[PDB]
RNA sequence: AAUUCUUGGACCGGCGCAAGACGGACCAGAGCGAAAGCAUUUGCCAAGAAUGUUUUCAUUAAUCAAGAACGAAAGUCGGAGGUUCGAAGACGAUCAGAUACCGUCGUAGUUCCGACCAUAAACGAUGCCGACCGGCGAUGCGGCGGCGUUAUUCCCAUGACCCGCCGGGCAGCUUCCGGGAAACCAAAGUCUUUGGGUUCCGGGGGGAGUAUGGUUGCAAAGCUGAAACUUAAAGGAAUUGA
RNA sequence: AAUUAUUCCCCAUGAACGAGGAAUUCCCAGUAAGUGCGGGUCAUAAGCUUGCGUUGAUUAAGUCCCUGCCCUUUGUACACA
């Protein structure tokens, strides 16, 4: 599948066993509308770059 | 040591001419070895079609149970057998606060066909109200049953089995009940739930092939 | 071997029977009609171990068998009749139905008409276990 | 000492209710004693819907949903935290807990 | 996990058939009943509270020794039935042991008809009748008044909502009515400012609901029911700890 | 006063050890670690400890999953608990 850029736009919470994966609201770059949840590992920024292999999964929020 | 397949015909099955979509799909059967034969193992074959499928796409809360009757060559002939509302849709029609009314008529066609028919209805709660109950009396409860049950019977008793498909095929029976009870408690999410087959006449072939296009 | 519709688009449909209790899955696709099987593949055949014929993993398992059998005689398309062990027991499925679900959609297969088909019973015959339940 | 006002049940003015069999057990507990609790559940969970959503044969077919109506005995709704145990102030609020999201 | 079931095709899918149980969701701090209790449809039979009344009789009433009707479940005797479940049993596990909890079968029983039995945390742990004493918003049945919405299109008139009022009923929230050891209670109030009427019944804890007689029962057992002896506490609500 | 070599020096002898099993420790900035220099003991005297500077990072700005301890609610026939 296509690797696709989601762009971090409101960090929203953090999760995991060991509070160790960051919850972010992504905004697509490619479509103008569609806003998913994504856990993401290490530091992460309000208004950077993710490469997601896939442009469709998305992670349960809380 | 013997493929089980191997001695398998594909058959197509057809619908009769009430419904869009004529074709339902394939059947499997065994090759006449011996005595028993494949056309008599596959006559009495019970298909439970969704409406939406059996139509082009439409309602697939409403199934339709269609017996192999006859096969003609290389064709099973179904006929319509019963009909039956689906698990999600019952489930999610019966909810609390509200009086559900249930009737059952057992009821004759003009031809052979004698079913048995289950209406179902839920007191509607008006557009103005704050009263949170909205619960039907049992003399109003029993008044919208007897009347459910005098329409039931007179939709299906005066014409043929052709006639009430074509009715049970949109809901022409639940919306007649429906506007008919509006006097005695306003109901809302009336059906014919459930639609049984009790009796058939000894079958024939011209009729079914009447109904076979 | 041979379902004679045509290559480009005309679907063969059969219909997978997923009778999924808390100690045992099972994968049976047979005709339209119900009568004909075609595979029953159960989540005990795969696995070899009691405790986990009821797993996610004995189910994925047992409907990757189920999809790749079904594919050879030439069956397309399947409809879906889940159900739990109902009558007086659980009318939640077992946890072998969603791994197997999923796993025959995974396998290439393609999904038509899912319903719940668990015996509920208007009212039943007395349940197993004493007044006083299953004490544990 | 009197705990509750309403014996820990919805019985009022009857004399007697007709018993239910407990969905984990099978104890015998009163229509109105049993914690009640209907569970509307998505047939396919959370990411088998995408999967489904794509290896489907129909346009926007709105798979089914799963109703189940389940009665829990006190002991089974405590121990799978269905309910909790409450303060003596708190245990006379009768208002279910929000469901917001 | 094993006992158990199965290539003499079990479990699974399909179409039929038979049997005996039970009446899901709707089903609620809703209804009815003297209490036990009572839920699929329709018909027949007799009864009933509440409301309505410018009808009738005119004290006929309230509570009750004796005596009497009904009385969940289990239990007993005789007949019919035996699907599910299942005391005793038989094994399989667990454990130091397990005569138990967990599992597989499973007899009496579980169901109906006709005779006994008469006890339950049979509970509101709260006799029945009558009067007075705060507030508030719902709820079920009956009656009454009232903008308007809606179904009979043809709207008079009937139902479904809407807003109040009156009488009974299941309850609810609130308060320095007042009471109480407190918990809590519009009754458990109107109690040292003690009397509206009336039935049952308690007198520190054990022995003991035991022995003995008498009585009812086929039996199990029910009702009535002590003493010697023993003991400085047992107990009720609430507080701080652990 | 040195054999059971106090220490130090000179030549000769050249062992295992090829990055370490279960398990486990300390630590977030001039910090970890590498590196040496002083103070203590001291007639003799640092593989220890207590201080000092020099070279100088990777990772993290989080959580209750693990191990601890601490609180609130609830239950009690415990109160030398
Ligand atoms: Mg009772
Ligand atoms: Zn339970």
């Amino acid at each position: 599948q296509p690797i696709k850029l989601a762009r971090v736009t409101k960090v929203l919470g953090r999760t995991g066993s060991q509070g160790q994966c960051t919850q972010v609201r992504v905004e697509f770059m490619d479509d103008t509308s569609r806003s998913i949840i994504r856990n993401v590992k290490g530091p992460v920024r309000e208004g950077d770059v993710l490469t997601l292999l896939e442009s469709e999964r998305e992670a349960r929020r809380l | 040591v013997v493929d089980p397949f191997s001695k398998k015909d594909w058959y197509d099955v057809k619908a009769p001419a009430m419904f869009n979509i004529r074709n339902i799909g394939k059947t499997l059967v065994t090759r006449t070895q011996g005595t028993k034969i494949a056309s008599d193992g596959l006559k009495g074959r019970v298909f439970e079609v969704s409406l939406a499928d059996l139509q082009n796409d439409e309602v697939a809360f409403r199934k339709f149970k269609l017996i192999t009757e006859d096969v003609q060559g290389k064709n099973c002939l179904t006929n319509f057998h019963g009909m039956d509302l689906t698990r999600d849709k019952m489930c999610s029609m019966v909810k609390k606060w509200q009086t559900m009314i249930e009737a059952h008529v057992d009821v004759k066609t003009t031809d052979g066909y004698l079913l048995r028919l289950f209406c179902v209805g839920f007191t509607k709660k008006r557009n103005n109200q704050i009263r949170k109950t909205s619960y039907a009396q049992h003399q109003q409860v029993r008044q919208i049953r007897k009347k459910m049950m005098e329409i039931m019977t007179r939709e299906v008793q005066t014409n043929d089995l052709k006639e009430v498909v074509n009715k049970l095929i949109p809901d022409s029976i639940g919306k007649d009940i429906e506007k008919a009870c509006q006097s005695i408690y306003p109901l809302h999410d009336v059906f014919v739930r459930k639609v049984k087959m009790l009796k058939k006449p000894k079958f024939e072939l011209g009729k079914l092939m009447e109904l076979h296009g | 071997s041979l379902g004679p519709q045509v290559a480009e688009g005309e679907n063969v449909f059969g219909v997978c029977h997923i009778f999924a209790s808390f100690n045992d899955t099972f994968v049976h696709v047979t005709d339209l009609s119900g009568k004909e099987t075609i595979c029953r593949v159960t989540g005990g055949m795969k696995v070899k171990a009691d405790r986990d014929e009821s797993s996610p993993y004995a189910a994925m398992l047992a409907a990757q068998d189920v999809a790749q059998r079904c594919k050879e005689l030439g069956i397309t398309a399947l409809h879906i009749k889940l159900r739990a062990t109902g009558g007086n027991r659980t009318k939640t499925p077992g946890p072998g139905a969603q791994s197997a679900l999923r796993a025959l959609a995974r396998s290439g297969m393609k999904i038509g008409r899912i319903e719940d088909v668990t015996p509920i019973p208007s009212d039943s015959t007395r349940r197993k276990g004493g007044r006083r339940g299953r004490r544990l | 000492t009197k705990k509750r006002r309403n014996n820990g049940r919805a019985k009022k003015g009857r004399g007697h209710v007709q018993p239910i069999r407990c969905t984990n057990c099978a104890r015998c507990v009163p229509k109105d004693k049993a914690i009640k609790k209907f569970v509307i559940r998505n047939i396919v969970e959370a990411a088998a819907v995408r999967d489904i959503s794509e290896v489907s044969v129909f346009d926007a077919y709105v798979l089914p949903k799963l109703y189940v109506k389940l009665h829990y005995c006190v002991s089974c709704a405590i121990h799978s935290k269905v309910v909790r145990n409450r303060s003596r102030e708190a245990r006379k609020d009768r208002t279910p807990p929000p469901r917001f999201r």
